[PDB]
RNA sequence: CCGGGCACUCUAACGGGACUGCCCGCGAAAGCGGGAGGAAGGAGGGGACGACGUCUGGUCAGCAUGGCCCUUACGGCCUGGGCGACACACGUGCUACAAUGCCCACUACAAAGCGAUGCCACCCGGCAACGGGGAGCUAAUCGCAAAAAGGUGGGCCCAGUUCGGAUUGGGGUCUGCAACCCGACCCCAUGAAGCCGGAAUCGCUAGUAAUCGCGGAUCAGCCAUGCCGCGGUGAAUACG
């Protein structure tokens, strides 16, 4: 349900709503579920609330998620800058960095085509 | 092909009805080399086939295969610099093979999810006359009749 | 007890040789383990016809070593006698080692 | 008293023994229905006893190495007829124009 | 450099990984193969005059 | 990249020099061919010059630098556009 | 896929072994 | 597992055997139909092989070879880069986007290759790459070595959805004294994008279209999804 306050995952199937959240996946979907025990086979309408609350405060408390990660990225790409690095320099020209080739295709960040 | 004749096959018979019809039928919807769902695909069939009504899956078809297989075709004919198309009894070699070409395009057009409720339905619909493979054939037998006239540049 | 192996390339002179050795030991008496071949072994080297800038066209080589093995369990006094001065060497490698 | 019989098709050699009995059947130590199960062309390779109609006549050891499956039971109807001419060799002139004896190259 | 460099491979010393295989009689710095250490011309070549042991041309 | 049951920067030559350096002063120039580690923990301020295969170019260092190398600052490719 | 390491066809490609593709038949 | 027989499987050798002979048809004949017989046919499937000539299309930068040429050099030297660059057009490799799909549990399947300057049994400790030992093997015996696709059993279900998944963040393994622009690893955390691809394009008619592991050579290290083998598995299709 209302489990990260702002960002609200509900609406049939609470393990793959719980999958829609950024920092949440399925395997640690997975792994919050186990830990709470918790089938998936069930909906998300068809839940008690105290087992909504204990989501919470599992998976609100144990890792890293929305806002610290978004911030901790920012300040990831941040501190690829201003050093003077390949990573900084190649993200300041807003071209991928993992070693492909722009003579023919990196127009995912690259943008649309400019002929 | 220049002079023989493009020597005949005869395929292997089926395991649960030991015909040859439905060989070919099987092996058309085998997709990208996968056996293993094709004939699931259609014994699948052949058991809806049974609760939409009460008929063998073999007798009924027989009757979705024997429509949708046309008797003219019309080719085009190159006479003195002129291409002429002119209409022929189609051989019972490219009926059948023509036929199921047409019954699985028919049946991969339909809007249903599942596609063995595509496939068994349509199949009833092609026994009845009213499938798209039957439309397809029934617009070769009416263009066959529109180049009826065309029956002195035969071969 | 004795272990005779022999490493040779050509299976024709190599398995004529072999059943000879097991001939001679036949006429020295005593039985003698029959001639197990064991396996050859392949050394493959993919090579290019032209002799610059051309990725296809390729032609394959290899090194096929093949391995006899025969065992003797009778080893009569004048057989290992024979043996030694015997040993026709048609470009094949001999190892005779004792256990 | 006892029958022999080969067959080989895709990489998979098929060693039949069949031997006069009620018709039971054993692949490798192990039985016919468990080690064919949830297949559809099981009774590929009993056609060839069907079409003598020796349905209960005939018991068979089978020892087969190499392939996947449909190999397998094309080479076991192939050492069925390789057997099934050797005892019996009649079955030749039934046996031809159904198609029994070919190895499919 | 084609003297200079099949001379300056022999020195697998200075970091060994910054070392590579070479040809013998040849000299070619690519495609030379770790169980001959001959180029695949010096091998068409000499395997051809039946100066190379234990090769056949494959057959099958 | 190298891992952490070993240690980063193990270098005895420029490390020998400018710990003699932090200890009297005067910071001046200090030339290096070997770009092949780090610099950043403990040495700030410091002038270096590394080797681009052409030239010594000349690095100042700062504090903005937590975990980078010292090649990735000097490059050795000489683009200036393609037209 | 083939450049994920949290799946298993990638895993297949890299020929490794790891906690989402174990040795266990 | 062992005596033991070792017929056999096996691993070589090396022969035999299938070749439009047979007969009927057809055609002057050639050739073209039928069966017989086989493990194989009427060349079994292929491998090698590539007549005289060809563009003198390629290279003295594989090496020679006429010449010209620089030698305190175009030689060597050692250092660092670079050759790996990007705003890019092209092909050529690879997976997928899911429900005949995705994980998860044992069981079972080859076949090719290396290695006592190495392959490395096996443990211990670690989740681990690895280390502390180290057995056996100059090697069908010791070893690399798990074959895998699979099956069944369960978890799921067309939901960016256990599918798929960039990248960022930091830590453990080892090769080279030294790994940054430029090696491979073990791990987390996030997961980009792809739910299905224009004009066009070409491949290929029975073991191929697909499809899965396993080795070997250039390796110190890996860039390799590069290559070559090597086996598992095998549909239609060819009327014109
Ligand atoms: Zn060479």
């Amino acid at each position: 349900a209302r489990i990260a306050g702002v960002e609200i995952p509900r609406n049939k199937r609470v393990d793959v709503a719980l999958t829609y959240i950024y920092g949440i996946g399925k395997a640690r979907a997975k792994e919050a579920l186990e830990k709470t025990g918790i089938n998936p086979a069930t909906r998300v309408k068809d839940l008690t609330e105290a087992e909504v609350v204990r989501l919470r405060e599992y998976v609100e408390n144990t890792w890293k998620l929305e806002g610290e990660l978004r911030a901790e990225v920012a300040a990831n790409i941040k501190r690829l800058m201003d050093i003077g690095c390949y990573r900084g320099l190649r993200h300041r020209r807003g071209l991928p960095v993992r070693g492909q080739r722009t003579r023919t295709n990196a127009r995912t960040r690259k943008g649309p085509r400019k002929t | 092909a220049r002079r023989r004749r493009a020597e005949v096959r005869q395929l292997q018979p089926d395991l649960v009805y030991g015909d040859v019809l439905v060989t070919a039928f099987i092996n058309k919807i085998m997709r990208d080399g996968k056996k293993n769902l094709a004939a699931r695909i259609f014994y699948d069939a052949c058991k809806i086939i049974q609760e939409k009504t009460g008929q063998e899956p073999l007798k009924v078809f027989k009757q979705a295969v024997e429509n949708v297989k046309p008797r003219m075709e019309v080719r085009s004919r190159r006479v003195g610099g002129a291409n002429y198309q002119v209409p022929m009894e189609v051989s019972p070699r490219r009926q059948q093979s023509l036929a199921l070409r047409w019954l699985v395009q028919a049946a991969n057009q339909r809007p249903e999810r599942r596609a063995a409720v595509r496939i068994a339905h349509e199949l009833m619909d092609a026994a009845e006359g009213k499938g798209g493979a039957v439309k397809k054939k029934e617009d070769v037998e009416r263009m066959a009749e529109a180049n009826r006239a065309y029956a002195h540049y035969r071969w | 007890k004795i272990r005779i192996k022999l490493r040779g390339f050509d299976h024709k002179t190599l398995d004529a040789s072999a059943q000879k050795i097991v001939e001679a030991a036949r006429r020295s008496g005593a039985q003698v383990s029959g001639p197990i071949p064991l396996p050859t072994r392949v050394r493959r080297f993919t090579v290019i016809r032209g002799p610059f800038k051309h990725k296809d066209s390729r032609e394959h080589f290899e090194l096929r070593t093949h391995n006899r093995l025969v065992d003797i369990i009778n080893p009569n006094r004048k057989t290992i006698e024979q043996l030694m001065t015997l040993d026709l060497p048609t470009g094949v490698e001999i190892e005779i080692k004792t256990v | 008293e006892q029958y022999y019989g080969t067959g080989r098709r895709k990489e998979a050699v098929a060693r039949v023994f069949l031997r006069p009995g009620n018709g039971k059947v054993t692949v490798n130590g192990q039985d016919f229905n468990e080690y064919f199960q949830g297949l559809v062309r099981a009774v590929a390779a009993l056609e060839p006893l069907r079409a003598v109609d020796a349905l209960g006549h005939f018991d068979a050891y089978i020892t087969v190495r190499g392939g996947g499956k449909s190999g397998q039971i094309d080479a076991i109807k192939l050492g069925i007829a390789r057997a099934l001419v050797q005892y019996n060799p009649d079955y030749r002139a039934k046996l031809k124009p159904l198609g029994f004896l070919t190895r499919d190259a | 450099a084609r003297k200079a460099l099949i001379e300056k491979a022999k020195r697998t010393p200075k970091f060994k990984v910054r070392a590579y295989t070479r040809c013998v009689r040849c000299g070619r710095a690519r495609s030379v193969y770790r169980f001959f250490g001959l180029c695949r011309i010096c091998l068409r070549e000499l395997a051809h005059k039946g100066q190379l042991p234990g090769v056949r041309k494959a057959s099958w | 990249p190298r891992s952490l049951k070993k240690g980063v920067f193990v270098d005895d030559h420029l490390l020998e020099k400018v710990l003699e350096l932090n200890a009297k002063g005067e910071k001046r120039l200090i030339k290096t061919w070997s770009r092949r580690s780090t610099i950043v923990p403990e040495m700030v301020g410091h002038t270096i010059a590394v080797y681009n295969g052409k030239q010594h170019v000349p690095v100042y260092i700062t504090e903005n630098m937590v975990g980078h190398k010292l090649g990735e600052f000097a490059p050795t490719r000489t683009y200036r556009g393609h037209g | 896929g083939k450049g994920d390491r949290r799946t298993r066809r990638g895993k297949i490609w890299r020929g490794t072994y790891g906690k989402y593709r174990p040795r266990k038949k």
